[PDB]
């Protein structure tokens, strides 16, 4: 109701070389929490117990605000927050002077908002090229979960009810949040993000022929950030950890299917043409030329789906490498960049449901069917041609 | 107590604008058009008093779109009056089409009248916010550098894990590589170097050391190894350079007019028939 004569102005930001590709380019709003404007009212004037409903009505406004990531009037940002800081933490004060109905349940929603903020910033932080494609594709998915499920449901529905329903209740607020089960989904994304951060901090922390006749050697090197094999391992681990929640299972399955489309394209294309095309250097192995006769190949163990410690996963990996090399030499000798489909009888398909293939009992079946294809065509090559 | 809570709350806030008129003003300004509450000074917005912090932040979030619109408009108006590379105006025309599409989408939203509150406007355009944002970030240095720099950058971006960035980069890349395909055709079919303005890796050398090295002992065409974009294999680049030098050598001194012309027309048809593949294996075969 008052005026604080604050020059609130909107203008784009001057610096461009430190804000990621999707980073927002508008100046941050003016800091009500320390630079107040136009009202500083303490509800102690209206802290009468009968006014309790009236009080929460005001409260409702502010809470219906924070969930979109913008702080409410009767919510102050903590002295820690600094808008020019991209990595500042998220914490903020709400007055205990009101009835607990103000404060108790609100803590649940604001956490949502807290994570709603970090995800958004993550939605930006992972947009950089050096983070490889998988998270980058993952970036897309997180955005959708906000602008098609969180907002279009919650914001639309909540505003409609607060404008139409006679005295909509915060209890009904919780009931409609969970009746659309969004919170659990958002929590799954949250915890996956926490594990990603854990792996990043681990890698930022500690910087420091006999039988199969393969002309191969390990290249064990660590990069500051996790890559696709790590991410897929992670999703497998989480789905394993939460067997039983049918909705959780279906959601995570859709995630796995959605993220690795062209990754599966790359793997299938290599197993059926021996051609490796990884402009981000995320695939399992990589070639020389960092003449093409000693085509020595190296394992980047840091991106493999398995510890490759026992005999069976080593067997799988080595069959993979051999199959690729065989098809590659076939192409090199016949002077054709592509292998026609109808050269043989064993026909192979793409990994249309990577979710179950990752579990086991089908991974090796696919691998050794491709191995059979490779052996038959290769032997026909050096026996007839 | 069968009453409306927002009605229980609104007259408590006495000195603020009816949110309906807030919508009224935001719809005009969304295209960075000044009006009663928000006079753009062509560079910023003055948000007046009687506006809660909430409304200020949301107006920040929304008006990002108008700021981007104005900046991109300045870019477009600034370059349509200049003399620059053809790929540059390829970027200009694509950005202009994007701006027109944004105009159409915004005014269609205004006409159909599905806007009811600020957050609705937020969710409706957030995608177009991102689209404008990416379009802005991709051209931060249009004024200084050359196009083939952008060709390489866009080629790299074609594999970006984002679907939206996928589509945008592919479109821009396709248009410029069609024009660059025209450059390559011109070199392979006539051996000229006209109107390339330093975006092509095969250069002509007018030099004074050895004043007769354009008369007898030399052919002043030069392959600069470092200037080949990543979508062309190096050995095929050598092949291309030798093809052009071959054509020059036959035409200028050998005088193989009939053979060179018939060969040229045949291969002219052969490439011009495949322009819809761009850069691909078939082209390498020819």
């Amino acid at each position: 109701m008052e005026i604080k004569e604050v020059d609130d102005r909107a203008e784009l930001l001057r610096y461009t070389n430190n804000i990621p590709l999707l980073g927002k380019l508008v100046n941050h709003q003016p800091l009500w929490s320390t630079n107040p404007k136009l009202k500083s009212f303490s509800l102690e004037k209206i802290s009468a117990p009968d006014q309790r409903r009236v009080q929460e009505a005001l409260v409702v406004k502010d809470l219906l605000n924070v969930l979109i990531g913008l702080e409410g009037t009767y919510i102050r940002y903590f002295n820690d927050y600094e808008p020019s800081d991209p990595e500042t933490p998220i914490e903020f004060k709400i007055a205990k002077k009101m009835d607990p109905s103000f404060k108790t349940f609100s803590r649940r929603i604001v956490r949502y908002g807290k994570q709603y903020m970090i995800l958004t910033r993550a939605y930006e932080k992972w947009s950089d090229t050096s983070f490889g494609m998988v998270l980058q594709r993952f970036a897309y998915e997180i955005r959708r979960f906000l602008e098609d499920v969180y907002l279009k449901t919650l914001v639309e529905r909540l505003e409609r009810d607060f404008n139409k329903v006679p005295n909509f209740s915060i209890r009904e607020l919780e009931q409609i949040i969970n009746e659309t089960e969004v919170n659990k989904q958002m929590e799954l994304l949250y915890n996956i993000y926490e594990e990603i951060f854990r792996e990043i901090e681990e890698r930022r922390t500690n910087q420091s022929s006999l039988h199969l006749r393969l002309m191969v050697a390990f290249d064990t090197t660590v990069y500051p950030v996790p890559k696709g094999g790590a991410i897929l391992k992670i999703f497998q681990q989480k789905i394993l950890e939460n067997l039983g929640d049918r909705s959780s299972v279906m959601f995570l399955k859709k995630l796995l299917n959605n993220i690795s489309q062209d990754y599966c394209t790359m793997l299938y294309e290599w197993l059926t043409q021996g051609i490796l095309n990884d402009p981000y250097q995320e695939f399992m192995t990589y070639d020389d030329l960092e003449r093409a006769w000693d085509t020595q190949y190296f394992i980047r163990k840091d991106v493999l789906l398995r510890d490759c410690d026992s005999e069976e996963d080593k067997n799988l990996l080595f069959k993979m490498l051999r199959t690729g090399i065989l098809l590659k030499v076939v192409r090199a000798s016949l002077q054709i960049p592509t292998i026609p489909s109808n050269s043989s009888d064993i026909t192979i398909q793409e990994i249309n449901d990577f979710a179950d293939l990752m579990e086991g009992s089908n991974l090796e079946l696919y691998v050794d069917k491709c191995y059979s294809r490779a052996n038959e065509i290769f032997l026909k090559l050096f026996f007839q041609g | 107590s069968s009453v409306t809570l927002r009605q229980l709350s609104n007259p408590y806030y006495v000195n603020t604008i009816p949110e309906e008129d807030i919508l009224k003003y935001v719809s005009y300004t969304l295209l960075a058009t000044t009006s009663a509450l928000f006079p753009f000074d062509h560079e910023q917005i003055q948000i007046p008093s009687k506006i809660p912090n909430f409304e200020s932040g949301l107006l920040h979030l929304i008006f990002e779109a108008g700021l981007l619109y104005q900046s991109l408009g300045y870019k477009v108006e600034k370059f349509r009056m200049l003399n620059i590379s053809p790929m540059k105006k390829a970027l200009i025309i694509e950005i202009s089409e994007e701006l027109q599409n944004y105009t159409a989408f915004v005014n269609n939203l205004v006409s159909s009248g599905t806007v009811v509150s600020l957050k609705s406007l937020y969710r409706e355009i957030y995608e177009n916010i991102i689209r404008l944002r990416i379009y802005c970030r991709f051209t931060e240095h249009l004024e200084e550098l050359s196009g083939d720099t952008f060709l390489i950058e866009l080629n790299i971006f074609k594999s970006h894990g984002d679907l939206t960035i996928r589509k945008i980069a592919t479109n821009l890349f396709n248009s410029m590589i069609s024009l660059y395909y025209e450059y390559l055709m011109n070199w392979l079919t006539k051996g000229l170097l006209r109107a390339t303005y330093g975006e092509f890796f095969i250069a002509e050398n007018t030099d004074t050391n050895g004043t007769d090295d354009d008369f007898i002992y030399h052919i002043p065409i030069e392959f600069n190894q470092e200037r080949v974009p990543a979508f062309i294999p190096k050995e095929l680049a050598y092949k291309i350079f030798m093809i052009g030098k071959s054509y020059i050598f036959l035409e200028k001194y050998c005088k193989e007019v009939q053979w060179t012309n018939e060969f040229s027309k045949k291969y002219h048809v052969l490439y011009q028939s495949n322009s819809y593949r761009g850069i691909s294996t078939n082209f390498f075969e020819i």
